[PDB]
């Protein structure tokens, strides 16, 4: 339903933008936001968490590039989710910054909890 | 006259008050009641604070003292508070907890007068570059507190 070209391309850009709660902008993003921020840019969508996200995306076993892959970081179920953009990789806003990280990195894979899409 | 030990414990503090704070509730009062509903404003999709904190009063009482009073200002505006129905609102969003602040390290950077600031680095638990914080610390009262809100997370 998206140009996954434009996603993926329109998330890189932003590398490097650093983290904020509930950040909507480019001064500062968190999961539900870049996420958000990203998606805006293409479709008028509304602004929801990352447990919102979570249950108002399309259920899909296997991650194809632009769809939304989610993680338990903080809590139990989702917390921090990105979007896959190739590879083994997913992009997403984290403490340190927009950051490329791959779903095979030690912390990440035993929390992938499992893939949604748009 | 703060040392490196008792500095972690107060920046370990600030995470701990921005967190909930951030979540709308203080998850040691057990007795409370989180209004539902979501609004816009500003274009940000905003949910209530739970009961413990449902007013900017309760609010700055939870924080005076960890945070110096200006960081309390500056938070409130900075991550844009409001008020509807009588009841305190947040901006909807998630948080990180990447950085192992449990197993950092404090290196002091500053000490001039009533202002000490201290450089910490923190492993990620993602393996990730580890991250370079500034916290500052002032003295409000006598109590040392942090300048700033966000500086912990």
């Amino acid at each position: 339903s998206l140009n996954v070209s434009k996603l993926v391309s329109d998330a890189k850009a932003l590398v490097g933008t650093p983290y904020k709660w509930g950040g909507t902008t480019t001064s500062g993003f968190d999961c539900s936001g870049f996420i958000w921020y990203v998606l805006n840019k293409q479709t008028s969508v509304g602004r929801t968490s990352t447990a919102g996200y979570w249950s108002s995306m399309k259920s899909i076993a296997s991650p194809s590039v632009g769809d939304f892959v989610f993680f338990t970081t903080y809590k139990s179920g989702p917390s921090h989710m990105g979007i896959y953009i190739g590879n083994n990789s997913f992009i997403h806003a984290g403490s340190d910054g927009v950051q490329i990280s791959s779903l095979n990195n030690s912390y990440w894979k035993p929390r992938y909890l499992g893939a949604k899409r748009f | 006259d703060l040392s490196q030990k008792q500095a972690l414990q107060l920046a370990l503090s600030a995470r701990e008050h921005f967190w909930n704070t951030m979540s709308g509730h203080n998850p040691k009062v057990k007795k409370a009641v989180c209004p539902s509903g979501t609004f816009e404003y500003q274009n940000l999709q905003y949910v209530y604070m739970c009961s413990d904190l449902g007013t900017k009063a309760k609010a700055v009482n939870y924080l005076t003292p960890i945070f110096t009073k200006t960081a309390i200002e500056k938070g409130f505006k900075d991550y844009h508070f409001t008020v509807s129905k009588g009841k305190l609102a947040v901006p909807i969003g998630d948080g990180d907890n990447l950085l192992n602040w449990k197993k950092s390290t404090a290196k002091l950077i500053s000490k001039k007068g009533s202002t000490i600031t201290y450089e910490f680095t923190v492993p990620t638990l993602d393996g990730s570059p580890s991250a370079k914080r500034k916290v500052t610390f002032v003295k409000e009262n006598k109590k040392w507190k942090v300048n700033q809100f966000d500086a912990v997370i």
